């Protein structure tokens, strides 16, 4: 008899009052004590518990969070790494960092912000970047940067 | 709300940057957990095309995971954002555990004839072709 792959047959995710938001605020001011930005979407989101920041996480932040759900006597979860309770995965409660474009959590990239898929977004931007009082060399490099969508 | 006349440029440059294989560690938005995820081959699989969204949408990780350590030989690499997965070679042999050590569970266990019920729901799985739907 498999006691350990038992546990994850009678397992039920958890709801809304269980391994919810509080646990990644938590979670996170945790991990940074053993080495933030706080904030409080017009679309459908899968997952509501994410702490969201307005700063970068390094990997030693990022590394201590998802082993702070540690927990013997449980198979390695193969998503996250980490041996925790069935069906509360650390990866639905991560702290995410959000676009200051569009104030959502994406990675960077071409074709990642919402903000950037409109022609009339990027004018609004190109507009507003004049109005920046950061050095000319970072304005102009980002300028293009608007343009080269166009 | 957040951008400022001190930071629109450098959000702009910080937001964009695409990923470089030559220099990885470039400062970029959520780095340390893209960098997770793509050890994991996460980015490469049947979840590559959230990878393009808000990371709120990749998956609902709770379930990803409850169906990963049902099915240990399941390539990660197929599960779906909602728990769905492509159809493994061990598939058809690991339900069959799984059913095995659920009866010997309830055995064990002193449930009540409504509890007996959803743990069997729990596990039911609909093969409905190439993609394997639990619950
Ligand atoms: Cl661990
Ligand atoms: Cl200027
Ligand atoms: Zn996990
Ligand atoms: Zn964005």
């Amino acid at each position: 008899f498999d006691s350990i792959l038992a546990k994850s047959l009678l397992a039920t995710t958890p709801k809304e009052d269980e391994f919810n938001k509080t646990l990644s605020t938590i979670n996170l001011e945790v991990a940074n004590k053993l080495t933030l930005i706080d904030d409080p979407p017009p679309y459908e989101i899968i997952e509501k518990n994410h702490q969201l920041v307005g700063r970068s996480l390094s990997k030693a932040v990022l590394d201590n969070f998802f082993l702070l759900s540690s927990l013997s006597d449980n198979v390695r979860c193969r998503c996250c790494g980490i041996k925790h309770l069935p069906a509360h995965c650390p990866l639905s409660i991560v702290p995410l960092e959000i676009c200051f474009l569009c104030g959502t959590p994406h990675f960077s990239g071409r074709d990642t912000c919402p903000m950037l898929r409109n022609k009339e977004a990027i004018y609004r931007l190109k507009d507003s970047l004049s109005k920046s009082r950061e050095p000319f060399h970072i304005k102009k490099q980002a300028m293009a940067r608007l343009n080269s969508f166009l | 709300p957040f951008l400022t006349p001190d930071n629109i440029a450098s959000s702009i440059l910080y937001s964009t940057a695409s990923f470089s294989r030559s220099k990885p560690d470039r400062p970029r938005l959520n780095l340390s957990l893209e960098l997770k995820l793509m050890q994991n081959e996460l980015n490469k699989g049947q979840l590559k095309k959230q990878f393009k969204g808000d990371l709120r949408n990749l998956a609902d990780w709770n379930n990803l995971s409850l169906v990963s350590s049902k099915f240990p030989s399941l390539p990660i690499t197929n599960l779906r954002p909602d728990g769905s997965f492509l159809k493994h070679r061990r598939f058809n042999e690991e339900i069959a555990y799984n059913r095995q050590t659920l009866e010997k569970a309830i055995k064990q266990l002193d449930l009540s004839p409504d509890k007996v019920i959803q743990l069997r729901e729990q596990n039911g799985v609909a093969v409905n072709g190439r993609v394997c739907y639990p619950t």
